[PDB]
């Protein structure tokens, strides 16, 4: 029941003017519920596809999204300089089974606010909470979504709460993270961390479908808060010196 | 299943008076607000099993899951049925797309109401729903612009 | 059947184009103007033993009649049949009910427009159809008081 | 096949006393079922439709219930003006929809026009006409009945908006209802003594699934059509 995205090709080079590919296979059918994101170095993922096809709204005609079921595609035909970016795709099939691929690095050749809070350093073994400060969203009608990228590697989806503040995790997350919610706020406390924790931390809100799920369409996004695990720190917490 | 049938199609049962509240009071909710069905499904059967791991804290809320369970169980068994003996799986396709389309939202309201009151407790959803309902009907120049938010429990 | 289920819940199924109609040239007409099922069920069946009595008489409204009545028979049967399991006639009489209020009219509307083709003649119908829904379409300003009336053939 | 059993065929009250009607339904026809009053030289008038509900003008002190196979009209506070002959129309189908037998009940203390009925031989023809006036004959249906001299209501056939004809099993063969923009008519064949009778023509209004042979009003004064050897 778990959920894997494959994405291929990992890398792709085209001159200005070429035709991009990008391939995304489920390893179960997902439907249409499918995004293709653009992230540009130092920057936050961007929402470009929903619904496996559908643009959102300044995107170019020159990208183009399809496929169902199993198999997807995101093709940039008109491909300009502007589009030089990792793109990841983002399957749900139910919002516990959500996941990303593993990212595309493309190169080409010639109101509503988050506020992510709370990254520091901290010791192995310890625990943290992160804020998301949520404005000109309505919490009881838009849910809001932990996502976490380790340095130099891809986008993880780690959970979800709807409006009505039932959360969701994927199965990795389950048990050492913990998503709540506020009227202004949704929290993400996190407990027995190690190396592998260590990552910049994003919230985004999801917006549902008409079935009600919304862990694949992530608009807008945070800058995030970056954690650090580091046995050099005592068993307190130390702020981004 | 008889129940079932009278609550889905019927529009003579108010599944939600025995617990202290109406059907009027969960239609005010936006349908944005309840997760999908399947999603209701899994927190539910999780539930369930703490019911059975534990059947010091069985509910009525845990029964009331239960048979909500079944009941979609039933709707799928059904939508299979067709399809098996018609030639097609998209006869079944049909069915299940006919059965999320009518009544899904339904079921995403009793569902969510039963596992919320498992969650944050009966009193608290009752009270929630009320103050969503005076927001809904309130003339908007006299109320927030945000309705009222259900926070989790500390 | 597969057709069945097609036309009766949702999809892209206009059973009209075959005959040169289409399903908003009947979606035009007010419901009163329809018999019940059951009414329209027994002429229905009349018209179909007739084309079984006698061969040369059969038609495509024919076989469409069959089938719109083996549908019907259908949802009737599956209605029967949950007031097994579930031990008690209301149980059956709600499904039915649901039929009814759900699916009658357009059962109605089928039913009706191969009869008439049958007993009008095809054209005479699909003629009274675009009548009705330009007299319904028309402004009320300058349409007449009466929307146009289907007359019997002269024998 | 439907046959209603109405009972009593005559009943006696006081101004004041309470008149009870009952009518047996041979079928279940659910709640499709009229109440009618008749008044010496008069045409009949619909008291209540759909078993229970009341049509507008009709005093509290009449009553309609049940549904299925059993349906009672009572009058409780019955009144001189009450006096009147009364007849349940109850319809499984268009085709199997029959008038009660009536109750002859003894107290003491928009526009349809029929046309055509004369002296007609035995075994002759004849054509009938009732012109409309006020009803849009696309969306409202238009029912026969007749009435033998010194004899309860009998109904002939109705014909909908959508111009299908439905006639009860007796008329089936001898009787034809037609429809032009106008007008419906009707025309009988093979005329016998027992088709001496007024011909009244009256118009159905259809329920949610389209039954309108139980539900009639206004009615038509009627037409004599006398079958005599004297012509």
């Amino acid at each position: 029941a778990e959920l894997v995205l494959t994405q291929t090709p990992s890398s792709v080079s085209a001159a200005v003017g070429g035709t991009v590919t990008i391939n995304c296979q489920a390893s179960q059918s997902i439907s249409s519920r499918l995004g293709w994101y653009q992230q540009k170095p130092g920057q936050p993922p961007k929402l470009l596809i929903y619904g496996a096809s559908t643009l959102t709204s300044g995107v170019p005609s020159r990208f183009k999204g399809s496929g169902s079921g199993t198999e997807f595609t995101l093709t940039i035909s008109g491909v300009q300089r502007d589009d030089a970016a990792t793109y990841y795709c983002l399957g749900s099939d139910t919002s516990t089974d959500t996941a990303f691929g593993g990212g595309t690095e493309v190169v080409v050749k010639g109101q509503e606010q988050l506020v992510e809070s709370g990254g520091r350093l901290v010791p192995p073994g310890g625990s943290l909470t992160l804020t998301c400060t949520v404005s000109g969203i309505d919490l009881s009608s838009n849910a809001i979504s932990w996502v976490r990228q380790a340095p130099g590697k891809g986008l993880e989806y780690i959970g979800i709460i709807y409006g009505g503040s039932i959360p969701y995790y994927s199965r990795w997350a389950k048990g050492r993270f913990t998503i709540s919610k506020t009227s202004t706020t949704v929290a993400l406390k996190m407990s027995t961390l190690t190396a592998s924790d260590t990552a910049t931390y994003f919230c985004a809100r999801g917006k549902s479908d008409g079935d009600g799920y919304a862990a694949y369409r992530l608009d807008p996004w945070g800058l995030g808060t970056l954690v650090t695990i580091s046995s050099l720190v005592p068993r307190g917490s130390h702020h981004h010196h | 299943s008889k129940l079932c049938l009278g609550w889905l199609w019927g529009m003579d049962i108010d599944p939600y008076k025995e617990f202290g509240a109406t059907v009027e009071l969960l239609s005010f909710l936006p349908s944005d607000f309840f997760p999908s069905v399947r999603d209701l499904l899994d927190t539910a059967a999780a539930l369930y099993r703490d019911a059975l791991e534990s059947p010091e804290h069985a509910s009525p809320h845990h029964t009331a899951l239960r048979q909500a369970i079944l009941c979609w169980g039933d709707l799928m068994t059904l939508a299979t049925w067709v399809g098996t003996n018609l030639e097609d799986p998209a006869s079944r396709d049909l069915v299940v797309s006919y059965v999320n389309t009518n009544v899904g939202l339904k079921f995403r309201q009793l569902l969510w109401f039963h596992i919320s009151a498992l969650t944050f407790g009966r009193e608290t959803v009752l009270e929630y729903l009320v103050s969503f309902g005076v927001w809904i009907r309130t003339p908007p120049a006299y109320r927030p612009p945000n309705a009222p938010i259900l926070s989790t429990l500390p």
